[PDB]
């Protein structure tokens, strides 16, 4: 690290439902850990983002 | 793998023919079409997606019609469906004036397997990709077909192809289940709904339009004919009042 | 790869013929044409290009008969030899049968004639797509030609050049030019404006427009020149 | 029967006469738990 | 992801395979305000405008449509963008020079 | 030469009569039943090597410790062949040259 | 299969005929065969889930049959027509030989009948073996115990021997030595003391090791003692009587380890002077309980 | 390295790759057939795979009616099976009209035999991935069993089997021939003879039948038919009861 | 061979044996009391082991969503379309030897 800035999801114009995709494949996992615990499912271990450049 | 592909009359050291099998990869990029059988007829349903919403509607169908009494869908290309049904209707055509009779479902089966496998055969041809679903009322009753692109083919009790298959073939799977007896036509045409419906959560990018036709011995003169009016919309109330 | 282009007569891995699609290309390359219809009238908007300005144009609409007419998008000698077939059929119709080429049947046999060349080793699909009006019995008609052969009706489509920004204009105005109907300037009047948005980089020159027409009681007619200068 | 059997006892593939075997591969297209396999049968003999 | 292995991308490693697609036509116009709140900005333009007229058009050629009106702009000599140096900002990049090469047309 | 004059070929292709021997002595090491018929596996594959002899037997009674049995049978026999039989296509049983 | 009726109609036909089993059996008195051959009807289907169902039915009417003591000759009978049809999958009949063995020690029928109809059973599973034999060996230790009273014990020791080659099945480890030791005993009774050793390599002795055999281990060794001692073999007779004395039972009670050390004692003396006797004769007088006896 | 991708072109062993990977295309379909002789009827029993339950199982078969006396059946894919079947039933009806009798069973096996090796001998064709069994009591032959391979090489036999499981079929009947001393089964109705190529089938695979899991055609003395499924499950049970 | 005297494949799952494995797993999650799933995964194709753990998984992103303490029908069935539909651009399955 050295130490990132954020420049948040706001700031990057348009594409909300992918967004919206890639914030449940690595946010709530860790967030919603609280939700792992309960349903008992397995954690993802990686989200892919690809399309054209 | 690399190799014998390029080629349509090329084995494989596995046995096969890899371009025929490539086939079958674009009949499941066509949109879904399926055929349940039933006791006195057949009912054809077919999910026609909607280009954009500047589609004229229930002006272009997939359904074509053969002789007077046989239903075809297809899916996977939409012209080459098209190509493949007009060289069946002179097929049938031909046995008509020769013998002054319509087609037997086993006759028509027998002649499309050929015109299927002769571009399987030969070089200079690309085989055809498109399944066709087909069948209609005979003398030794109904009866309902599925020709794969292989040029295979056997009968239905019911049948799916194209993107949906996933979901129809379970759906029919149910229908067998709870109906071994063979259910009525006019039941059937409610029901022919219903398993589009569910089969469009495959295609749900865009819209569709649910055309449904039959062909029906006491309740279409052994005739085919598209469904229309009354009975298609009662299909519509059917599967909107479920699905929700 | 890509090595499942060079051959017409094999499918690729993912089940697409890519020399259709490479057929499409030469479509977007081309100029563009704006189809759009009402019920009493079928109208086309083109397009036309010119290589240099002591030449003079490039005709694209050809009238195929009274009460059928097309314009082309894409590969000129490819355009020749289908709107010549299908004045072959529409001829037939009035020897045999006395009797109009209905659009829809028109449509199915110009599908067959492009999947002839599909199956085919030796020749190409046809590099041209083209849009076809014609106001039968059943009144007017427009559909949507392809290089896989798939036509398509449709109240307004367009196909060509940067043709996205015409089916944008379409889209918004579709049920303000179905509803018009016996008043022919209008639907004349409103492929004008699609046909101006599609542009980019040019300007509209009285002999940029081409106007095709057929209605009710309108023969066919070709418009370009001081004809389209009533409705520049 | 590779595995297992030769492990906990060898004395009765001597009965029979052939050399214990050794070696098993595991191949297949991917996701299809070889890998797992060798967690399963890590867990439940429980050896070195 | 064509060339990726088919061992790499499936479960137990990549679980979630989520598609960018060139960005529609509202979220271009999304991208250029986005970018122009941190610029001059001029009570003329017309954003949704814009958004149309540019047809196949990436997110990073959308940040090449404004900052093109940037260059536009100083060439003028003017301390003020308009929207025209915009429209102009769309020329500089449309993978063409404003052509089409064609044999037949 | 100085290093090598001999260049002795090692095949895989080989011959009736030497699948036959390599057989009967590997099956004069261990256990057999009256029903076990070892010169019928040399005709209907025809490019196998001498490893896999080793490979056949011991599979041989990898099907009878399945049943729990103490000789090897002709249905033991049959089982472990059809298990790495070779796909070779060099093979001849499917030849038609003759 | 294809069609999905025939699985229904049975599994409601079974439910249906078993509120009946009251009616059946009343009509049994009147026509035994009558009512027997509604129940056969059921077990006539192709679907194997709705034939173990069925087959609960034909347990209960067959008892009858068992009870009285000519009927039980129509029960041998029936029993070769079920099974040779199909067999309906493996599952069905599988259950019916389990439960008849457990009617017939509940019946208390003549000894005559208890063989007739045990011999018959093993007669159809001779050359089945997919999951028989479970079932099957316990079947047969049916006859050997009836044979034992009989002048046929030698006969015993041919039949049960040859048997536990050919079945072993997916039985516990405590049964499986059971038959083994027993058939030990019964080769000493046929005179073969030798065959006896070969039936006594198949087991492992690393199987006693753990406490849920520990009996099984003294009767076994106990075994091996008479086996070499009739051969007159007092090295491995000595050595086998020093395996029972580190077995917990013996060396914890007070009672049980006496005999056996004076066993031990008299035995090593009687050895053929090894390196062997010498190692072992002077770790007795390294114990303790040793100077209890005089 | 060449010379699959080609019909014509030999490999420089002398073989044709491509001819020999249609022998090997037989399995496909998975099932196995085995045809015998008895001494007044030729039997084939072949198996009826019914993969799916969507599927009516009535369509499903692999024996084919060519002619009044003569049916075949076919091991490998349904879409060569349907071309070969066409074929012999045209060449049926050619031999009787132009020669004014009935078509024997070598006469029929010969002719597409030879048809096999003219879609070898361009490259303008492909070999057909299919093995035709011949099936029939010929009129002065009696019972006779022809095979017909994708090269055109063809023999006739006493007893002959196919499909991935047909190694273990041929042990079973090779012992049965030579321990009888004959080369047919003295069985002197069809009803039992049929009933013999059950008995060796279940052996061999170590599977049960049912009614959907067999087809059964039957060449009896001068005329043919194929059984339904309700008169194989009566073979069936007569094989479980002696 | 004589190293490595049997050579095991693992194969895909097949129609029957897919259902199977997603049996156990569901289990493991919680649930509404399906079990007209068994029919949705049997004709439903283009899996592996993985991606059906995945799809007890991803039918748990619509439970977190729409605020479900259980996985509905509805969750679970636009969970394995959405698994299938992603493997089917992607992940075409290596050849086996
Ligand atoms: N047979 C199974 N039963 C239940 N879960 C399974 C099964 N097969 C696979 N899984 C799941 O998929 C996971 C991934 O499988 P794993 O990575 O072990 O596979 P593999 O076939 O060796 O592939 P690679 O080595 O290329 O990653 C397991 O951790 C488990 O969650
Ligand atoms: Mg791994």
């Amino acid at each position: 690290v050295d130490e990132k800035p954020t420049e948040t999801y706001s700031d990057v114009g348009g594409l909300d439902k992918q967004i919206e995709e890639l914030v449940e494949a690595i946010v709530l996992p860790m967030k919603r850990a609280d939700k792992f615990k309960d349903m008992g499912i397995r954690a993802p271990k990686g989200a892919l983002m690809y399309g054209p450049p | 793998g690399t190799g014998y592909d390029l080629s349509n009359s090329v084995f494989s050291p596995d046995g096969r023919n890899f371009q025929v099998e490539y086939a079958v990869k674009a009949v499941e990029n066509g949109t879904t079409s399926i055929g349940i059988k039933c006791n006195d007829g057949v009912v054809f349903a077919v999910e026609k997606l909607i280009t954009s919403k500047l589609l004229v509607p229930q002006k272009n169908v997939k359904i074509q019609v053969v002789d007077r009494h046989i239903g075809c869908v297809y899916s996977g290309l939409i012209p080459d469906g098209r190509h493949l049904v007009n060289r069946g209707r002179e097929e049938a055509a031909s046995f008509k004036k020769l013998y002054k009779t319509p087609i037997p479902i086993p006759a028509f089966a027998d002649r499309l397997g050929q015109y299927v496998q002769a571009h399987t055969l030969y070089n200079s041809v690309r085989p055809f990709g498109v399944s066709t679903i087909f069948g209609g009322v005979d003398k030794n009753g109904a009866h309902l077909y599925m020709l794969e692109p292989s040029g295979s083919y056997w009968g239905y009790k019911g049948a799916a192809t194209g993107k949906g298959r996933q979901s129809a073939k379970a759906e029919l799977e149910k229908l067998v289940d709870h109906h071994p007896e063979g259910l009525s036509a006019r039941e059937a045409v409610k029901q022919a709904a219903k398993i589009i419906y569910l089969a469009h959560e495959d295609n749900k990018e865009k819209d569709f339009e649910l055309e449904i036709s039959w062909c029906s011995l006491s309740e279409t003169n052994g005739l085919h004919k598209f469904v229309k009016g009354d009975l298609l919309q009662e299909a519509i109330d059917f599967a909107q009042k479920e699905i929700n | 790869r890509n090595n499942y282009d060079g051959d017409t007569v094999t499918f690729s891995p993912t089940g697409r013929l890519f020399q259709v699609e490479y057929a499409l290309e030469a479509i977007k390359q081309g100029s563009v044409t704006v189809g759009l219809r009402s019920n009493t009238h079928a109208v086309l908007v083109a397009l036309k290009r010119n290589a240099d300005e002591l030449s003079s144009y490039q005709k694209k609409i050809i009238k195929c008969d009274e009460h059928m007419g097309l314009s082309l998008a894409g590969l000129a000698p490819d355009a020749r030899v289908l709107s010549n077939y299908l004045r072959q059929q529409c001829n037939y119709s009035s020897l045999v049968f006395n009797r109009k080429l209905a659009v829809e049947r028109a449509g199915h046999l110009l599908c067959d004639k492009a999947q002839k060349n599909t199956q085919s080793y030796g020749g190409r699909p046809y590099g041209v797509g083209l849009l076809i009006i014609g106001y039968d019995k059943s009144g007017a008609h427009l559909l949507e030609f392809q290089p896989s052969g798939n036509v398509t009706e449709l109240y307004g489509t367009a196909i060509g050049a940067r043709s996205q920004g015409a089916k944008t204009y379409l889209e918004r105005t579709l049920d303000t030019f179905i509803k018009i109907d016996g008043n022919p300037d209008e639907l004349i009047k409103a492929g004008v404006e699609a046909i101006s948005q599609s542009l980019r980089d040019e300007s509209l020159t009285v002999d940029n427009l081409s106007i095709a027409i057929v209605g009710k009681d309108t023969p066919f007619t070709i418009y370009d020149g001081e004809a389209v200068a009533k409705y520049i | 029967e590779v595995i297992e059997l030769p492990l906990k006892n060898p004395e009765i593939f001597q009965r029979v006469g052939i050399k214990p075997p050794k070696g098993v591969l595991l191949y297949g297209p991917p996701g299809t738990g070889k890998t797992l396999l060798a967690k399963a049968v890590a867990a439940t003999i429980g050896a070195n | 992801v064509d060339v990726l292995d088919p061992a790499l991308l499936r479960s137990g490693r990549l679980d979630r395979k989520i598609e960018f697609p060139l960005p529609s036509e509202d979220s271009r116009a999304q991208i250029l305000q986005i970018h122009s709140r941190k610029m001059t900005t001029d009570d003329d333009i017309n954003w949704q405008e814009l958004a149309r007229s540019t047809d196949e058009f990436n997110g990073a050629q959308l940040k090449a449509v404004t900052v093109e009106a940037g260059m536009i702009a100083l060439r003028n000599g003017q301390s003020s963008v308009k929207h025209e140096d915009f429209v102009e900002g769309i020329s500089e990049v449309q993978a063409r020079k404003s052509k089409s090469v064609s044999f037949y047309a | 030469p100085g290093r090598l004059d001999r260049k002795i070929e090692f095949p895989s292709l080989r011959d009736r009569r030497e699948r036959r021997l390599i057989f009967g002595t590997i099956a004069s090491k261990m256990s057999l039943a009256p029903e076990a018929d070892l010169d019928s596996l040399i005709i209907r594959n025809d490019s196998l090597s001498g490893a896999v002899i080793a490979a056949i037997m011991q599979e041989a009674g990898l099907r009878a410790v399945r049943k729990n049995r103490y000789v090897i049978l002709q249905s033991d026999l049959e089982e472990a062949y059809a298990t790495q039989v070779k796909t070779d296509n060099t093979v001849d049983k499917f030849d038609f040259y003759k | 299969m294809s069609r999905d009726a025939p699985i229904k109609a049975d599994k409601d036909y079974s439910q249906i005929l078993k509120e009946e089993f009251p009616k059946i059996d009343s009509l049994a008195q009147n026509d035994c065969n009558s009512a027997l051959d509604q129940l056969l009807v059921l077990e006539k289907k192709t679907r194997q889930a709705s034939d173990l169902a069925s087959s609960k039915e034909v347990l209960a009417k067959i008892v009858d049959l068992l009870a009285s003591r000519n009927k039980w000759d129509d029960l041998n009978e029936q029993l070769t027509l079920l099974s040779k049809k199909h067999g309906q999958l493996k599952l069905s009949i599988q259950y019916m030989i389990q439960k008849v063995m457990e009617y017939l020690k509940s019946s208390k029928s003549l000894d005559l009948n208890t063989r007739i109809s045990v011999i018959e059973t093993i007669r159809v599973v001779t050359e089945n073996k997919i999951f028989v034999e479970v079932e099957r060996a316990r079947v047969t230790k049916d006859l050997v115990e009836i044979k034992k009273e009989e002048g046929k014990i030698d006969e015993a020791a041919d039949i049960l021997c040859e048997l536990q080659v050919e079945t072993y099945g997916s039985m516990e480890m405590s049964e499986k030595i059971q038959f083994i030791l027993e058939q030990m005993e019964l080769s000493i009774l046929k005179g073969d003391y030798s065959q006896a050793t070969v039936l006594s390599r198949k087991i492992l002795k690393k199987t006693f090791k753990n406490p849920k055999y520990e009996s099984l281990k003294l009767e076994y060794y106990n075994l091996l003692v008479k086996i070499s001692l009739h051969k007159r073999e007092y090295l491995e007779v000595a050595q086998y009587l020093q395996e029972i004395y580190q077995t917990d039972a013996i060396k914890s009670d007070e009672a049980k380890w006496k005999p056996v050390l004076s066993h031990i004692v008299y035995f090593l003396v009687l050895s053929p002077y090894g390196n062997l006797q010498n190692d072992l004769i002077h770790k007795i007088q390294n114990d303790n309980n040793l100077k209890k006896l005089e | 390295a060449g010379y699959d991708r080609h019909i014509t072109i030999f490999s420089p062993e002398g073989r044709l790759y491509q001819v020999e990977y249609a022998f090997k295309a037989t399995n496909q379909t998975n099932i196995n057939s085995l045809a015998v002789r008895g001494k007044d009827c030729t039997v084939v029993i072949s198996q009826k795979k019914v993969p799916d339950k969507l599927l009516d199982p009535t369509t499903v078969s692999y024996i084919f009616c060519i002619s009044r006396t003569i049916g075949m059946v076919v091991n490998g894919p349904i879409p060569d099976a349907r071309n070969a079947a066409l074929r012999a039933k045209a060449e049926a009806a050619e031999f009787r009209y132009k020669y004014g009798y009935d078509m024997p069973c070598d006469v029929l096996a010969k002719r597409m035999a030879n048809l096999s090796q003219i879609y070898t001998q361009r490259a303008y064709m492909r070999p057909l991935g299919v093995i035709l069994t011949f099936v029939s009591v010929d009129e002065e032959l009696g019972p006779s069993i022809y095979k017909t391979d994708p090269a055109g090489y063809y023999v006739g036999y006493k007893a002959t089997a196919t499909g991935p499981k047909q190694q273990e079929i041929t042990t079973n009947l090779e012992n049965h021939f030579k321990k009888s001393k004959i080369d047919h089964i003295n069985e002197e109705s069809w009803e039992k003879v049929v009933e013999f190529a059950i008995t060796h089938m279940i052996d061999a695979l170590g599977t049960e039948f049912s009614k959907n899991d067999l087809e059964v055609g039957v060449a009896t003395k001068d005329k043919f038919f194929t059984l339904s499924a309700e008169n194989i499950e009566e073979r069936l049970v007569a094989i479980a009861e002696q | 061979p004589g190293r490595l005297d049997r050579k095991v494949e693992i194969p895909l799952p097949n129609e029957a044996g897919r259902l199977e494995i997603f049996k156990i797993h569901t289990a493991k999650v919680k649930k509404t009391g399906e079990f007209d799933f068994e029919a949705a995964v049997k004709m439903s194709d283009g899996f592996n082991g993985a991606d059906i753990r995945n799809c007890a998984t991803e039918a748990g992103f619509f439970a977190i969503r729409d605020d479900r303490d259980h996985i509905n029908p509805d969750d679970l069935m636009k969970a394995v379309r959405k698994v299938a539909e992603v493997k089917k651009l992607e992940g075409t399955i290596e050849y086996q030897k």
